[PDB]
């Protein structure tokens, strides 16, 4: 349900400054629970990693940090 | 005319150290005992000791040590609120005073027992026990017990643990939150403790949000548990009355704490917070607040424990997990407590004997053996094992192999030579820590929790006293050359093992089975009937009779190094694998996969030129390894599946910065360091330090193109020693697995 036309769209979509900031902020609350910190190409590769981290389960995915939604 | 009366004695703990006046080389140590007369009415009794500079010394190991250290650790302790967790300065020093102070208690008053029946005196005059003196008459009260569970959220500041864990790298973080808390005992007034003990009487249970405030939540009181007594004592240090106040333990004896995630930082602030309660009010003496477990070493240690050196006097034992057996663990805990007087696990190999008389007793002990293993000892250098062996690139089979093993070898020998060398030992009193051992060796086949003791006081005490090991492998060395002279006559060939464990074969033919248990058990009774007379010979003489177990019949046996070895008995499909490192949940089953390729690849035994065996035996184990990766991928979420135990000894992937804020989980890292690569970004791998974290955890994808690969490389040397052992050699079985297999993670 990646690929299914849909009535509105749902994600993260900024310029690269604010998505920058918004990724460390999502880090922010992803760091407490694991992920390392990665102290346009860095903010391309961790968008990537971040979109491939797959579902554990009914938990919700890593990326719903940023995308801010359990749907997801 | 001294009173006399009718107790058993639950705990015995330390008071008072103190300096007399006109002193300077004995100090004088008050114990509390805790005793408990029939139908479990307890009264408390105190004792004095005289520990001199020697005697320090000697259970030091090193003359570093004096009695002014000893006096300032102990005035050090006297306050809580000043300072609490003072043992972690020299936790050695530490130990070292309970064993002098329980050697001083065992000569000078006489022997003691806890959970035993023991006439006990007392002088008015002064008020203190005189003289123990082990009583014959009583069916003692049952140690009875409380649960009792405490968890504490202490706001340690992170920055802290990292800088102390970087002045010392590899250190236990549960040693860097106890750093923390003794830098800045104002830590431990403020936590959100919860308490909960509950007795068979009544339960108590009480909640704080800062510690020294009120509580939040109440229930019961302190005085249903505790009666508190005020005693008056006149040492023969103290010239003026002295009066001490203790909690005596009414309705329980001794504690018990789950070790699943049991926090020494919590139980710590709970009983400084008792303590400044119970000693605010001044006119009586204030006790030791000493508490000994791994967590007070940089390093750690093997097994938990919870010392209870001083205040409040009551033994706490933490039982980790094991729910299915917990009466089996908590008896287990109360019988180790009882043996070996508590002392055990916190002294250490000093329960048996100080940590240098020891050098007197291995070279006592050198010298009542015969003749040829006089030289045998002296001629020990590590990993010797001077017998016919077989090269470890080989294999066996279809004959009928044989394991067996001498139950405790190790113990039972340290035991012998030990009263080989207590004609030796300075006292004649000082030897009942060798009556301690001769206890666990008894009873270790009677109940398994002598055993885990023995399975740790012995390494330790070769340890301790270095000149040992040399004396112990070669009395086994001895062992192992009889058992080697015995083997030829009843058919038996050495072939491998470890001494007390060795494996063989048979020469009778291998399709007969109703006399091959003849051999096989005329061959344990010849071996081990000759073992015993060479020890008898060698004047060693064990305390329980000598016993060979079979530890399995098997038909095919295959060995790659020096500890790895496959047995399968063909007929009813029973096998054993050693040597495969079991380093977390997935080598469980590597190990499992492997115990089926090579009882697939020994029932290839149908009739094949030798060349064409060794194709049809590397496709099966290709196709184990794809069968095995395969479900690897399964499970690739599953990070604590794919999780490495490292030991504080071993090289260690540095801990990211923000481990260091698990809060009450650091304290639940004691030995191990479970680590886990996972594959952030891209190209780097780095270490999670998986129980350091909160549960769920959220990870990048776990690089299994990291540990898929050291499992593969042991799965390749056992396959290599089996291709190379069974059939012809020179095949290194390799699975490519960057090229085959690799794409699934990576």
């Amino acid at each position: 349900g990646a690929l299914t036309p849909a009535p509105a769209y749902c994600g993260a979509v900024d310029s690269a400054t604010k998505m920058m900031g918004r990724l460390a902020d999502a880090e922010k609350l992803l760091v407490p629970r694991g992920w390392p910190a990665f102290a346009t190409c860095g903010i391309v590769k961790r968008l990537l990693r971040l979109a491939a981290t797959e579902q554990q389960g009914p938990t919700p995915p890593a990326i719903a940090a940023l995308i801010r939604n359990a749907a997801v | 005319d001294i009173v006399w009366v009718e107790e058993s004695v639950s705990a015995i703990t330390l008071y008072a150290v103190w300096l007399p006046p006109r002193a300077r080389e004995y100090f004088h140590a008050l114990v509390y005992f805790v005793c408990r007369n029939a139908a479990g009415e307890g009264r408390a009794r105190f004792a004095e000791v005289s520990v001199t500079a020697t005697e320090l010394r000697d259970f030091y190991g090193s003359a570093d040590v004096s009695v002014q250290a000893v006096v300032a650790a102990a005035r050090a302790a006297t306050t809580p609120a000043a300072s609490p967790l003072e043992p972690l300065e020299n936790p050695t020093l530490w130990r070292a005073l309970y064993a002098c102070v329980l050697a001083a208690l065992e000569r000078q008053t006489g022997p003691v027992a806890l959970f035993a029946p023991l006439r006990i005196g007392s002088d008015p005059r002064t008020g203190l026990v005189v003289k123990v003196e082990r009583a014959s008459w009583g069916p003692p009260a049952a140690p009875r017990a409380a649960l009792l569970v405490a968890e504490a959220n202490i706001d340690i500041d992170p920055m802290a643990l990292a800088a102390r864990v970087a002045e010392h790298p590899d250190a236990r973080l549960a040693w860097a939150r106890l750093a923390a808390i003794r830098d800045t005992p104002q830590c431990a007034s403020a936590a959100s403790l919860t308490v909960n003990i509950t007795t068979g009487t009544a339960l108590f249970a009480r909640e704080y949000q800062t510690l020294a405030f009120p509580p939040i939540k109440k229930e019961g009181a302190f005085g249903d548990l505790v009666e508190v007594c005020e005693v008056g004592l006149r040492p023969r240090g103290h010239p003026q009355r002295v009066t001490a106040r203790v909690l005596l333990p009414r309705d329980y004896d001794y504690f018990v704490s789950a070790g699943e995630k049991f926090s020494a930082p919590a139980l710590v602030a709970l009983f400084r917070q008792w303590h400044t309660t119970v000693h605010a009010a001044p006119g009586a003496l204030a006790p030791v607040f000493a508490f000994l477990g791994p967590e007070f070493e940089v390093r750690g240690g093997p097994v938990p424990y919870f010392a209870v050196l001083g205040f409040p006097g009551w033994p706490t034992f933490t039982v980790p997990a094991t729910a299915e057996s917990a009466r089996d663990l908590v008896r287990g805990a109360a019988a180790a407590y009882a043996a070996l007087l508590g002392a055990w696990p916190a002294v250490g190999a000093r329960v048996v004997l100080p940590p240098r008389a020891w050098p007197g007793v291995a070279s006592a002990a050198a010298g009542c053996l015969l003749p040829a293993v006089r030289e045998a000892v002296a001629r020990w250098h590590p990993a010797t094992k001077i017998i016919q062996l077989l090269d470890p690139p080989a294999a066996v089979g279809p004959v009928w192999t044989a394991r067996f093993c001498f139950p405790g070898l190790r113990a039972q020998l340290l035991a012998a030579l030990a009263d080989l060398g207590g004609s030796g030992l300075a006292d004649p009193h000082g030897r009942t820590g060798l009556a301690r051992l001769d206890a666990l060796v008894v009873a270790a086949p009677s109940e398994p929790w002598a055993g885990a003791v023995l399975e740790r006081l012995v390494p330790d005490t070769c340890n301790a006293c270095p000149a040992l090991r040399q004396l112990l492998g070669g009395v086994m060395a001895a062992v192992c050359l009889q058992i080697e002279e015995t083997a030829s006559s009843v058919k038996f060939a050495v072939c491998g093992g470890d001494g007390g464990a060795f494996w063989g074969v048979f020469n009778v033919d291998p399709q007969d089975a109703d006399a091959a248990s003849g051999v096989i058990e005329d061959a344990r009774r010849a071996i081990e009937t000759a073992v015993g007379a060479v020890l008898r010979a060698n004047a060693v003489r064990l305390r329980h009779p000598l016993c060979l177990a079979l530890e399995g019949v098997y038909t095919h046996a295959v060995a790659w190094s020096q500890a790895g070895v496959w047995f399968w008995n063909s007929r009813d499909n029973t096998d054993h694998l050693g040597g495969f490192p079991l380093r977390g949940p997935a080598y469980t089953t590597a190990a499992g996969v492997v115990r089926d390729t090579l009882r697939r690849v020994l029932g290839l035994t149908t009739a094949c030129v030798p060349e064409e065996d060794a194709l049809t035996a590397r496709g099966l184990m290709e196709d184990a390894c794809d069968r095995l990766i395969l479900d690897a991928f399964n499970k690739r979420l599953d990070a604590e599946y794919w999780s490495v135990r490292v030991s504080p000894f071993e090289a260690s992937d540095p801990l990211p910065p923000t481990a260091f804020r698990g809060g009450a989980l650091l304290d639940a890292e004691h030995y191990w360091r479970r680590v886990v690569r996972v594959c952030p970004g891209g190209g780097e791998s780095v270490g999670v330090p998986v129980d350091l974290y909160p549960r769920p955890l959220v990870l990048p994808p776990v690089d299994c193109a990291h540990h898929l690969r050291e499992i593969l490389r042991e799965i390749e040397l056992v396959f290599t020693g089996v291709l190379a052992g069974v059939w012809g050699e020179g095949g290194k079985f390799v699975y490519p697995f960057d090229d085959k297999m690799s794409f699934l993670f990576a």
